[PDB]
């Protein structure tokens, strides 16, 4: 019916650490677009993390998570994920969830957000 | 044969409609993540014919440049040879770029009425395909030249 | 082997109903004629205005109106309505990595 | 009327296959190191450079007429603009074969066939060039 | 910020006349459908056989045919000839700086 | 009848200079942009620098950048690769081709030039 989608994974991590973002979708055929990760930065705007292809055989990467940020998904599931290794200062952010219009590189329909907070304390 | 023809259209016009929907919902800018990509004869020609669509000049261009060099035309019998083709765009008869627009608006016609149909309408269009392409003398004209393999 | 960066301006945009309005969105780099608008509200989900510089979004009014050469583009709300009040940014697909823009936000006056 | 087409043709055709030619090399890619017409039928020549809705009780009618309007004679928008590539490929290839630059005998031969065959008048039934790009 | 590396599969090939064959070509960053592919021979010298991915450039047999989507690629012989039996470079022309394959080599079978 | 053939190669001590130069018959030279192409022992194919068809803009790879210089006499229908201060990873064959038209990949390719670069 009408496509959603939903966002689970943020919590509050210390930096070096790890943490697994997690999207569940509806309202459409799962296994046939690409979907991709954005976070909205306290300073650095908005920046395009992932993306990942229909099937997820092809990624997408970009230059400052390549490495430590995974894109993975399960089309039985309806879910895409995003296993965020070696966390930095930096990585703070709202980390939402959007899908590819079609083979496109703009997004449909978004998710609400997730917050992710990578701190030691103060 | 004039019967052969019509059959092959069968696997032609089904091969071209469907590589013609493959490319109407290509990218509009850099194409997002793909998976990697890993056909008989008259399921190829459905596929050389996908390209174009509307600017069919893009055959009559690329037609252009092979009668150019075909006949090779000079400027003693130029203004003869000139006129001639020029008159051949608006003209009444049967060339290749025709047919090929003829199987584009059989694509327009199997999917612009899916959307507004009440089932989904790629059977009833081939039937339509054969009906007018045989009586039209459409396949005969394909057949006296070989075939679709052309 | 440098990424493209979207300068969008003005950030803060204050108009009432029935006026006009512009945002400006320019790229340090070609990006030809692919440029998306978003349109982003507190409550509500983000929705797709533009892509492809000036082609409208199934479902975006005829006020929304985008022009873009190159490297400079425009968004552009004729009669502004009340639902029109939101955060917009603007993504090139041109290349990758796909960048946004910092945003523009139209308030109340 | 039949007088603004035929002289409007001088400029949307020189501006058409100037624009034809500038695609035709252009950088299918990223482009190799390189050294260092805003008037309505300059850019006309541009534009071509680069609705009933059918319903089903009576569809059958309307579909093997517009199937067989393809191969019947007349003037459409799309074999107009194939007349000016024709004119392209025509000022180009014959440049190549050519002793001199045949741009300005080839508008001439563009024109004579147009105003003859009743091409311009068809056109500015339209309302002219001008109504290409709808 | 990085170069692109083209990575060429597989290295070493044996084949027959008459046979298919495909050789594949990944590219680790996205270069839309701008892949050349270049026919080396010991004797004489290179010659250009497709670009744009999928174009086959002035001379080349139809019998090849290339496929690719943005980062992974496909260079296929249909109906293998003895002539054509050499070494094949992919090369990406998206972005400088320009970079080639290590190479296949196809020898006979 | 395309035919490019270079010529300066030699073998050289490491921070040296070495030219090399490419004739080119069969078009106008003047009208197309040149490259150079090195095939390494180790580094498999690597673009080297291109110019522009009347020299104004020359590319160079970041390895090279500073080192080579890539030059052109259009009266003289050659191109030049002027490698200076040379390294024990510049030692390759090094090819000559033209550029297609405005694209980025090559129509026809030099026979190649051997340079090698070693401390004795």
């Amino acid at each position: 019916s009408e496509v959603e989608l939903v966002e689970s994974g943020g919590d509050l991590v210390q930096p070096g650490r790890s943490l697994k973002l997690s999207c569940a979708a509806s309202g459409f055929t799962f296994s046939n677009l690409a979907m991709a990760w954005v976070r909205q930065t306290p300073t650095k705007g908005l920046e395009w993390v992932a993306s990942i292809s229909p099937a997820g055989i092809t990624t997408y990467y970009r230059d400052s998570v390549k490495g430590r940020f995974t894109i993975s998904r399960d089309n039985a599931r309806n879910t895409q994920y995003l296993q965020m290794d070696s966390l930095r200062s930096e990585d703070t952010a709202t980390y939402y969830c959007a899908r590819h219009t079609g083979k496109s590189s703009f997004f449909d329909y978004w998710g609400q957000g997730v917050m992710v907070t990578v701190s030691s304390g103060s | 044969s004039e019967e052969q023809v019509a059959q092959d259209t069968e696997e032609v016009f089904r091969s071209y409609v469907f590589y013609r929907h493959q490319q109407e919902q290509e990218a509009e800018g850099v194409a997002a993540p793909a998976d990697p990509e890993m056909s008989s004869t008259m399921g190829q020609v459905g596929r050389q014919l996908a390209i174009i669509g509307d600017d069919i000049n893009r055959r009559y261009d690329s037609e252009f440049q092979t009668m150019l060099q075909h006949a090779q035309p000079t400027a003693e019998n130029a203004y003869e040879y000139f006129t001639k083709i020029a008159t051949s765009l608006f003209e009444s008869g049967i060339n290749w770029g025709r047919v090929v627009a003829l199987l584009g608006f059989g694509y327009r016609l199997a999917l612009h009425v899916y959307q507004h149909g009440l089932t989904g309408f790629l059977g009833q269009v081939t039937r339509f395909v054969v009906d007018f392409m045989l009586h039209h003398s459409i396949a005969r004209w394909i057949a006296q030249r070989g075939g679709w393999v052309a | 082997g440098s990424d493209v960066q979207m300068t969008q301006s003005p950030s803060y945009l204050a108009a009432s109903p029935g006026e006009s309005v512009s945002i400006s969105c320019k790229a340090t780099e070609n990006i030809n004629t692919y440029l998306a608008w978003y349109q982003a509200k507190p409550g509500k989900t983000t929705k797709l205005l533009l892509y492809s510089g000036s082609t409208l979004q199934s479902g975006t009014p005829s006020r929304f109106s985008g022009s873009g050469s190159g490297t400079d583009f425009t968004l552009t709300i004729s009669s502004l309505e009340p639902e029109d009040f939101a955060v917009y940014y603007c993504q090139q697909h041109n290349e990758y990595p796909l960048t946004f823009g910092s945003g523009t936000k139209l308030e109340i006056k």
